RNA sequence: UAGUCCGGAUUGGAGUCUGCAACUCGACUCCAUGAAGUCGGAAUCGCUAGUAAUCGUGGAUCAGAAUGCCACGGUGAAUAC
RNA sequence: CCGACUUACCAACCCGAUGCAAACUGCGAAUACCGGAGAAUGUUAUCACGGGAGACACACGGCGGGUGCUAACGUCCGUC
RNA sequence: UCCUCCUAAAGAGUAACGGAGGAGCACGAAGGUUGGCUAAUCCUGGUCGGACAUCAGGAGGUUAGUGCAAUGGCAUAAGCCAGCUUGACUGCGAGCGUGACGGCGCGAGCAGGUGCGAAAGCAGGUCAUAGUGAUCCGGUGGUUCUGAAUGGAAGGGCCAUC
RNA sequence: UGCCUGGCGGCCGUAGCGCGGUGGUCCCACCUGACCCCAUGCCGAACUCAGAAGUGAAACGCCGUAGCGCCGAUGGUAGUGUGGGGUCUCCCCAUGCGAGAGUAGGGAACUGCCAGGCAA
RNA sequence: CGCGGGGUGGAGCAGCCUGGUAGCUCGUCGGGCUCAUAACCCGAAGGUCGUCGGUUCAAAUCCGGCCCCCGCAACCA
RNA sequence: CGCGGGGUGGAGCAGCCUGGUAGCUCGUCGGGCUCAUAACCCGAAGGUCGUCGGUUCAAAUCCGGCCCCCGCAACCA
């Protein structure tokens, strides 16, 4: 539909990523949220991916 | 009406407090006076009451109802509470904004020894 | 133009007052908030009232708005 | 502020005998004045409301409160939450200074002025008037403005009847026609 | 023709007609055509009885009709199998029970009303009577 | 170099003269107000000489009442292979 | 222009009076269902696990309804 | 196929080509929390402004609103606004609800670590109930788990995921 | 101990509205000002602080009033489980249960704990 | 009781799919050209886009209730 | 999803080639011209070259990310 799915990958070298949706036709900016990571076992930043 | 509005502001906290069933200390601020009484877990009767209405503490202040005066009763309410044995309580903002007298009152209590 | 309907959600009160339920046991599966939480009972995400601690179910009507409340006497 | 003390004594002692106030606290006092201006046509040009804001920002001594649309009206083509104008509920020291700068040097300045209406009331005691010219003020030099934009001014006092409200405003020598 | 303008739903359940009627005493007029037979009067049956009763006194008096249909009745057309839906709304009826004052009247003698209500009565399927507005 | 001291209609108020009489319906004076209109589509008119173009004056009609009609004189071209 | 006057008529909002409702409720049964305690009665009739099934076209009568025409030894469910 | 109301006979459930309407999403915020606020519709006056733009006063009372259809529900507000933030977090999960089963739903509390608040506490999405398809096969990133003589690799397994 | 008031409740329309009266020594609200903590998506209205000349209108509590809201029997009526009958598209009899509505009437509360004023 | 499409100046037709703006032919009105009409030339007026509600920054446009129009269907015994 | 190649005034295309050149056709307005529409001639307005960033004396062209579009074979969840 309108909202396609993206992949919020972590900031550290660990290959852990969260998936979510985003309205590309409303927001061209990127997503930077903070979430927990099961590998680093701390809280890091999260960059977007596809 | 100014009165009723303040009452429904206290309802949110008061309902949660009796669900927790914690010993709460209500605070009734007044343009010229201050009230604070420790209420039992049944939410029916009180255990320790202290206010500037008691002349024993009133004559020891400049004005009845200002920052240092409200802090004086804070020291007083925590003193009589530890004598009765109550250490752990929960604050009751009671519809007032935690900024002036009510704040210094609780800051005095936390400095007096009231574990909360 | 008709014929369409849905699956019955099995709502309603599961355990009636008097039964000594255990912790976690769902007491009322409702939609709105016909029944409210009292003591030892927590309002669920779907407003599904459940038992937080063991005891017997008790229905009572508190509040000035006369709403139905369910508490739990630790027995 | 100078008519504030003029009020506190001269106006107070005067009305205490007409409506026979058994107590001194039964005297009606001005509470709030509104500096409102709903231009309306800001749905076509966004800079219109800013100049409408700047005009009300010049006459008053504080920022106004830009009001939004309460609903969506298709008759005037305005949707939910759209800027319509701005208001100023000035209640303090400047409100007395605002009263002086209006009834003494702004009232007689209106082009084709003949007097105020003694009928414009709600019934509870609130007077309201509406001027078309914005040139009647001291701050406007006419060189910076470009509109013939007017507004609405309403004074709310703590009275009980409009006949008492007119009595309170009569003490402030209002040229009623 | 009596008919409720734009009601909440179009087609509605048949339902059983039980118990006694609620409208017993003559409220506005001084006379009344209280019913005994349990059944239902269509809008066409009421209007027929309305004209026959209006014409009895010709013009005078006041004539009340405390009964309104408000219960649409469906019917399947000719040459159609069962099922396939609910028939269209043809006529509106009113469920009448024993002890229900259909029509009232005032402004006429007790003699003329005994005649007026007798004529319309033969235009109804139910068995009626003739009562009077009592003392309280 | 702007609808501006361009332009002058409209309209308000005050007056003049004529003639029994100025309302329907007169010309004019005074003050104020002060619009359209920035050379005008299709189309179309007159003129070759002191004519056109442009400016002003006079007379008949007539109590009063024309930008019209008739008449006068001043300034005065271009083009006709 | 302001804008007054009026009507062989209809009708909203309120007051009093009167009815209607599966998709209305400031009220509200009888039963039914759930839990606990006690008596008597019943070859344990209850529950769990395992071997073997059949069956998964139902009919009518009573009561409660949808549908049909409060028609059909009609048709679709509840319950006996 | 899924959701809501009635039919449905006051627990649950209950059919028909019975009666009435919706969904195949949306939002980085409309989420979390802290603190504050709470109308709709009318009567009256008033610049443009007139049935309907704005402001002020009164009556009134939740008929409002609640991202969407309907029902139940909400001012302790779940309705509205603003500040700060990411709990729309990871590993679990006593004990129940609901299904033939697959499966789905609720969930106090526990450990790690986080946001907001003075603190008590609250948060593992949104007032709730639809917004969705099983397996096989294949694709993507990670983890020496294995890897058909040995050391690797391919290919599988497992985690996340299309 | 009683008259008072403020605070936290229990029970929550017999408890709440309309109207009139009344209260200020204490309590409460309004009220003066606002360089500072804080605050208005403007504004010391609200929020907060520093104080308090004065007032008891507004507000709030209390009292009377019942014009409303509300509560509410007894009896009868509707309905109905079970067992029978009939003019069995609806009712009756036996027996157990038993409304709503309306009426007489009741009815503008009651009360627990603490802390001050005041008369003793 | 059905499916698809359509309803737009006086007669009608595009534009909708991919929303902020409405075009075309004949016709109407006035002028012009001719001795006059026609034709032609010139300018202008002329469309609540069937209706109501809603969503969307913008609705003729997207959805639906309703109304009107057209073709096909009533077949085997 | 993968690959190829484009978006250019009101429209399309050339120009992108090997980086320093935005023009042609129709259209608009005015004039010249004919009796008239047209044909024809001259002059003028009309293009962030889809966009951002980078390399560079200079980029619409070269390159990368992004949006949309067209063509292509393929589609054994």
């Amino acid at each position: 539909g309108i909202r396609e799915k993206i992949k919020l990958v972590s900031s550290a070298g660990t290959g852990h990523f969260y998936t979510t949706t985003k309205n590309k036709r409303t927001k061209p900016e990127k997503l930077e949220l903070k979430k927990f990571d099961p590998v680093v076992r701390q809280h890091v930043i999260y960059k977007e991916a596809k | 009406d100014k009165k009723s509005a303040r009452i429904r502001r206290a309802t949110r906290a008061r309902r949660k407090l009796q669900e927790l069933g914690a010993t709460r200390l209500v605070v009734h601020r007044t343009p010229r006076h201050i009230y604070a009484q420790v209420i039992a877990p049944n939410g029916s009767e009180v255990l320790v009451a202290a206010s500037t209405v008691e002349k024993a503490i009133a004559e020891q202040l400049k004005y009845t109802g200002n920052k240092d005066a409200a802090a004086a009763v804070g020291k007083a309410v925590a003193e009589r509470a530890l004598e009765k044995g109550i250490k752990d309580v929960s604050f009751d903002r009671s519809g007032f904004q935690y900024h002036g007298r009510v704040q210094a009152l609780a800051d005095a209590a936390r400095e007096a020894g009231l574990q909360f | 133009r008709n014929g369409r309907d849905s699956e019955a959600k099995r709502l309603g009160v599961k355990r009636f007052g008097g039964e000594s339920v255990l912790a976690g046991s769902i007491i009322v599966r409702q939609r709105g908030t016909k029944f409210h939480a009292g003591a030892n009972v927590g309002c669920g995400r779907d407003h599904t009232l459940f038992a937080k601690a063991d005891g017997k179910v008790k229905f009572e009507v508190k509040g000035p708005k006369n709403r139905k409340f369910i508490s739990i006497e630790a027995e | 502020a100078k008519l504030h003390d003029y009020y506190k004594d001269e106006v107070v002692k005067k009305l205490m005998t007409e409506f026979n106030y058994n107590s001194v606290m039964q005297v009606p006092r001005v509470e709030k004045i509104t500096l409102n201006m709903g231009v309306g046509e800001a749905i076509a040009d966004k800079k219109l409301l800013d100049n409408a804001a700047a005009d009300l920002a010049a006459i008053s001594g504080q920022k106004p409160l830009i009001t939004k649309a309460r609903k969506s009206v298709a008759g005037f083509k305005i949707r939910q939450g759209y800027p319509i104008g701005c208001k100023v509920t000035l209640r303090g020291e400047r409100m007395w200074e605002f009263f002086e700068r209006l009834i003494t040097i702004a009232v007689p300045r209106i082009r084709d002025f003949r007097g105020l209406s003694a009928k414009s009331f709600d019934g509870r005691g609130n007077y309201s008037m509406g001027v078309r010219e914005q040139i009647i003020f001291p701050e406007i030099d006419y060189d910076k403005v470009d509109r013939v934009r007017g507004l609405d001014i309403t004074i709310t006092t703590t009275a009980k009847s409009d006949e008492e409200g007119r009595a309170l405003l009569a003490a402030f020598d209002f040229p009623f026609r | 023709m009596l008919q409720p303008k734009r009601t909440k739903f179009r087609k509605m359940h048949k339902g059983r007609n039980r118990g006694l009627a609620q409208g017993t005493d003559v409220s506005f007029g001084s006379f009344g055509l209280k019913a005994v037979g349990r059944g239902r009067l269509t809008a066409r049956q009421i209007e027929a009885a309305r004209r026959a009763m209006t014409r009895a006194v010709k013009r005078q008096g006041k004539i009340w009709i405390r009964v309104f249909p408000d219960k649409p009745i469906t019917e399947k057309p000719l040459a159609v199998r069962m099922g396939k839906g609910k028939g269209n709304v043809e006529y509106w009826v009113a469920l009448i029970q024993p002890g229900k004052v259909l029509y009232e009247m005032d402004g006429v003698p007790e003699e003329l009303a005994r005649e007026a209500f007798k004529l319309a009565a033969a235009k109804l399927p139910i068995k009626t009577t003739f009562v009077t507005k009592t003392v309280m």
